RNA sequence: AAAAAAAAA
């Protein structure tokens, strides 16, 4: 569900790389 | 080890509705609504024992932050010695969580990080006030939370993740 | 801006 985005890699979804 | 304390009740709920939410998960010891001495005023939480530890675990697992008389219930494992609460240590603060986030999605996102003790994200009569807290059973799980989430996008806006600080502590620090 | 919690048997 929540959706992660990192700002320092211009705003690329990385939610399953947090996830594992 | 079967007890769950179960939290943020609304003041009407009765030991009655707290079986029929937990029933199904297994067959239950006792429940009891923790209420002030004399006026009977429900202290806003419950102990919940069920007969087996497996069934008190799937009800956390699976019934945690659902809704009773409009307000969703926070299930810990019982602890009634509040020095971990007090101290803070492994609890984080999360700041400008977008309205969307709830206390569930909450949860399954900083789970990745640890087990969590306790996890809230605050809210009014308007819904989330988007912020909250997350208590990891550890604290290197707490500061691996901070590292990876402070200062990312949840749902398309930037939070702040960083430990939890009480009320005296921050009024300190700002002066 | 934003900084929880728990008084059993």
């Amino acid at each position: 569900t929540i959706r992660i985005r990192d700002p320092n890699q211009g705003g690329k979804d990385i939610t399953e790389e947090i996830m594992s | 080890m079967a007890s769950l304390y179960v939290g943020d009740l609304h003041p009407d709920v009765t030991e009655a509705m707290l079986y029929e939410k937990f029933s199904p998960a297994g067959p239950i010891l006792s429940i009891r609504v923790c209420r002030d001495m004399i006026t009977r005023r429900s202290l806003g939480y419950a102990y919940v024992n069920f007969q087996q530890p497996a069934d008190a675990e799937r009800a956390l697992d699976t019934m945690n932050f659902d809704v009773i008389k409009g307000k969703p219930v926070r299930i810990m494992w019982s602890q009634r010695d509040p020095s971990l609460r007090k101290s803070g240590v492994g609890n984080i603060f999360i700041k400008n969580l977008d309205k969307s986030i709830d206390n569930k999605a909450l949860y399954d996102t900083f789970s990745a990080f640890g087990n969590i003790l306790s996890c809230k994200v605050v809210c009014d009569e308007n819904g989330s006030k988007g912020y909250g807290f997350v208590h990891f059973e550890t604290q290197e799980a707490a500061e691996r939370a901070i590292e990876k989430m402070n200062g990312m996008l949840l749902n398309d806006r930037k939070v702040f993740v960083g430990r939890f600080k009480s009320r005296k502590e921050r009024e300190a620090e700002l002066g």
